[PDB]
């Protein structure tokens, strides 16, 4: 009877060993998960932020081209103010 | 092989607990695989730090840039690979390049422009965007305390990889000393195991189990030495009333004999 | 036989917990220098488009009063082409 | 040894006594055996294959029978007479015989050379025997000493083991002459050798108890796969159940323990579990609309062969060929990536893109109810760094590396694609899939690294799109997830 005992320690730590493995496993698994979501949105941001940039200085490159008839930018700006 | 790690296969599974050590062993490769990746996604985090040059917000790098680029990024000052990478995407998005080398590229006033006094505007190109790279990599970046923000960088999570990978190999030969201790452990079940057999076969019907233990321990003496196709036959009325194929390799023997 | 597998369990025991020291340390570490990482970029973007979209909003005025005598960029691009 | 000159014992073979059975086999296949100037050329050959294969399965087949051969009381098994005859008898004049006889008191069809191969009636389909290389140490079981060994280590005082070890030398000295040309003389033409394939095959696997020792079991998966390896060219006559048969031979290999069922194998112990996949890329190259086709059949979940098919399928318990998948995954990993260096690498390389050949053919025929998905805290994909790996090698064997990670990139790109839209198409998952497949660190290589590449090496053209594809479907699953 001791050793029934024993044995249901043993089935116990092994229960218990068991539940522990598994908990922390699946909570650094989705740590991990949280930070690479988060990582790549963070990414695309910075590419979508970017891209608009670049964009309205394409516009503006349109703009200057209209008057035909940042450091640049304030400077394309008092040239057309001047030209107007 | 198999046979050194482990030889579960059926032991009649007494008191089966063997399935739950099983499990144990199970989850010990999970946890090899877990700190296997792990290793790898530390490297790989590791990977970009080396080659970032963002952090600004918490000598001194940032050089400024020049009124076209200013023109192009909008932005003034910082590193030549950001600028570079920038420009890279622009090429990318505004899909200027063309795929036969590909880093030929058709140029526009857009880019021609951050090189106008070569006459470039003589030939509006498709040309290798390495030679922009050379050309902006220093034409247009010029000019015009927080010295231990150098040590909050890459090196870090190196160092700390360093650290886990000694620890981890500092724990190592203890496990190897569990894992001998695994082997002797078996192969005492193992032969244990033989002895338990053994024992309760004799508890069957100790009458047949002797006749056959003996017989195969005289079996196993011959065999270690030299061998006798036969012990018997001498008693010739049953090998010979009971069996006819001596008739036919006899044929076959008075032919040649 | 209970013995030895008895025997077998303490050695594995030891396997698993000397793993979840390893797990513990190891990771709780580089969890934490992740997060760091990732919460000083996200910040520093932030400001980094702050920076931009203020930017170009005064541009936005800037072109409007000139057009004007001759998110918003959509009205901005609709006078654009207007003019 | 020597000695042992002729071929045309393939005669004595093709007799059917024991002796000559017994003289003939045992010294080919020390023939076989020996190779340092010792081959079996071809020139009028073909008998000896032919006669060896009818041994075998009328040996097998009444071994399945379970009645010995060699030995009976009939002989001279046929007519014995001298009878009214010149040459030309039985015209006319025979029945006028009756008319004697009717007076003096006062056709056949016959059989084939070979028997039956299945729906013999003793042998049913009973699941048995789909354990896997674990029974190596079974056979240590088996092969250790005990006072009850049963090994009788000697010749055959019965029968039973004289069949047995009969047809395990056979095997073996098959597999022998089976590495050459003169592949092209066993190539899928001898009908003989492949029907001895099946039914050994359908034996080994449903076989109820003959066999004595387990390890002979092992000598004839572990030969028959060799020899399996030496063809490369069409198989699966009767195929379907030819075609499961194979599949549960390759399976053989690999430790088991929804997900992954096969932990990968650490590579220092096995050399077979190559074999197995190098056939299943090999003999199922043929795109030929049978071999394809029939595993095509077995993703579903004479006439009577049919009713055997299936009678397995839920035998074998959904589905199965996942199980494949994981087999698949086999080899590759976890030990070169795990490596100091990668030139040790190369070596098993050389292995490995048959593997991924075979994967991604076999997701060609995958494009109906089920519940699959393979990236799920199992494998992740080191791939991405294996391929970062190979790239490295690149720009500091040879001829396979810019295969491999192409087809690398190609796989990774297509099981996402067809996992997502499947899925999709069933809808019976929430849209979180998305967000679980944007929780890969083992996938999406970072935009840095696409940007660095698109520089330094620029030999990679192909390579360099499939990245750019990669990216593109990257950034894409990034933005329509919101």
């Amino acid at each position: 009877f001791l050793t029934n005992e024993l044995i249901r320690l043993q089935m116990e730590k092994l229960d218990a060993k068991l539940n522990h493995l598994k908990k922390l496993e699946k909570f650094m698994e989705l740590e991990r998960k949280t930070l690479e979501r988060q990582q790549e949105n963070l990414l695309i941001q910075r590419l979508n932020f970017n891209q608009n940039s670049s964009k309205i200085v394409n516009v503006l490159s349109k703009c200057l081209n209209l008057i035909s008839d940042i450091r640049s930018q304030i400077d394309h700006f008092k040239s057309m103010l001047s030209k107007p | 092989a198999e046979l050194i790690p482990e030889l579960y296969s059926f032991q009649q599974l007494v008191d089966s607990e063997k399935r739950l050590d099983h499990f144990i062993h199970l989850r010990n490769l999970h946890m090899k695989r877990m700190v296997a990746q792990w290793e790898r996604s530390k490297l790989s985090q590791e990977f970009l730090y080396p080659h970032l040059n963002f952090p600004n917000v918490k000598e001194e790098p940032f050089m400024s840039y020049s009124p076209q680029l200013t023109a192009i990024i909008g932005l003034k000052s910082g590193t030549s690979h950001d600028a570079i990478f920038s420009i890279y995407k622009y090429i990318h998005l505004n899909e200027l390049l063309t795929n036969d080398q590909v880093s030929i590229v058709k140029l526009d006033t857009q880019l021609i422009t951050l090189l106008p006094s070569s006459l470039k505007e003589s030939s509006p190109d498709t040309m290798k965007l390495t030679d922009l790279l050379s050309l902006i990599n220093s034409t247009h970046l010029l000019p015009l305390l927080k010295f231990n923000n150098t040590q909050r960088e890459s090196q870090i999570g190196a160092a700390e990889l360093n650290e886990n990978a000694r620890e981890l190999e500092q724990i190592k030969p203890k496990i190897a000393l569990q894992d001998k201790e695994i082997t002797s452990v078996l192969s005492n079940l193992h032969e244990s195991n033989k002895r338990y057999r053994f024992f309760k076969k004799i508890s069957e019907d100790p009458v047949k189990a002797l006749n056959e233990c003996i017989a195969s321990t005289s079996n196993a003496l011959k065999v270690l030495s030299g061998d006798e196709g036969y012990n018997e036959d001498m008693v010739r009325r049953a090998n010979f009333y009971k069996e006819n194929e001596a008739m036919l390799r006899e044929n076959i023997e008075v032919i040649l004999s | 036989f209970l013995t030895n597998e008895l025997i077998r369990l303490q050695m594995e025991k030891l396997d698993a917990k000397l793993n979840h020291l390893k797990k513990l340390e190891k990771f709780m570490e580089l969890e934490r220098k992740t997060l760091e990482r990732q919460q000083e970029n996200l910040l520093i973007q932030r400001l980094n488009f702050n920076q931009n979209s203020s930017k170009i909003v005064n541009v936005l005025s800037k072109c409007l009063n000139l057009i004007s005598d001759s998110s918003q960029i959509d009205h901005f691009k609709s006078m654009l082409s207007k003019p | 040894e020597l000695g042992a000159i002729n071929l045309h014992a393939l005669s004595m073979s093709l007799q059917s006594k024991n002796l000559g059975e017994i003289n003939t086999a045992l010294n080919t296949l020390l023939v076989t055996s020996a190779d340092s100037n010792l081959k079996i050329s071809l020139v009028k050959y073909p008998e000896l294959l032919d006669s060896l294969a009818i041994l075998g399965m009328n040996l097998l087949s009444n071994l399945s029978q379970n009645v010995v051969p060699y030995h009976r009381n009939t002989s001279d098994y046929y007519y014995e007479d001298a009878g009214s005859n010149q040459y030309y008898v039985t015209q006319h004049d025979k029945m006028v015989d009756k008319i004697f006889e009717k007076v003096n008191n006062n056709v056949k069809q016959w059989d084939l050379l070979p028997e039956p191969i299945r729906f013999l009636p003793n042998q049913f389909p009973l699941k048995i025997h789909r354990t896997p290389y674990l029974t190596s140490l079974k056979k240590i079981k088996d092969e250790i000493d005990d006072p009850f060994t049963k090994i009788n280590t000697r010749g055959a005082e019965d029968p039973k083991v004289l069949i047995n070890d009969q047809l395990s030398t056979i095997s073996m000295i098959l597999r022998n002459i089976s590495f050459s040309d003169n592949n092209s003389r066993i190539m899928s033409r001898n009908f003989y050798l492949k029907r001895f394939i099946s039914d050994l095959l359908w034996l080994v696997l449903i076989h109820p108890e003959n066999f004595t020792c387990n390890r002979k079991i092992l000598n004839f998966k572990k030969d028959l796969v060799i020899v399996l390896s030496n063809i490369s060219h069409l198989l699966e006559i009767a195929s379907s159940i030819d075609c499961l048969l194979i599949l549960i031979l390759v399976i053989s290999f690999g430790q088991p323990k929804e997900s992954l069922t096969f932990n990968e194998f650490q590579l220092q112990w096995g050399k077979y579990q190559t074999f197995g996949v190098d056939i299943l890329a090999k003999l199922f190259s043929l795109e030929k609309p049978n071999l394809n086709y029939f595993k095509s059949i077995l993703l579903n979940k004479n006439h009577k062969d049919k009713k055997l098919l299936r009678r397995l399928l839920n035998l074998y318990n959904h589905n199965l060929l996942n199980d494949v998948v994981s087999f698949l995954f086999s080899a590759i990993p976890l030990q070169q990536v795990l490596s100091q260096s990668a030139d040790p690498s190369l070596l098993i390389d050389q292995f490995s893109p048959v593997i991924s050949q075979s994967l991604t053919s076999i997701l060609v025929i995958v494009q109906l109810p089920f519940v699959w998905l393979s990236s799920e805290e199992n494998i992740g994909s080191g791939l991405l760094k294996l391929s970062e790996i190979i790239l490295n090698i690149n720009n500091s064997y040879s001829k396979v590396l810019l295969p491999s990670i192409n087809i690398s990139c190609v796989q990774l790109i297509k099981c996402l694609v067809e996992k997502s839209i499947c899925f999709e198409n069933c809808l019976n998952n929430d849209p979180e899939i998305l967000k679980k497949i944007a929780s890969i660190p083992n996938l999406f290589p970072t935009d840095l690294e696409i940007f660095q590449l698109f520089t330094n090496p620029s030999v990679d053209i192909q390579i360099i799109n499939q990245y750019q594809l990669l990216y593109n479907l990257k950034n894409d699953i990034l933005t329509n997830l919101e």
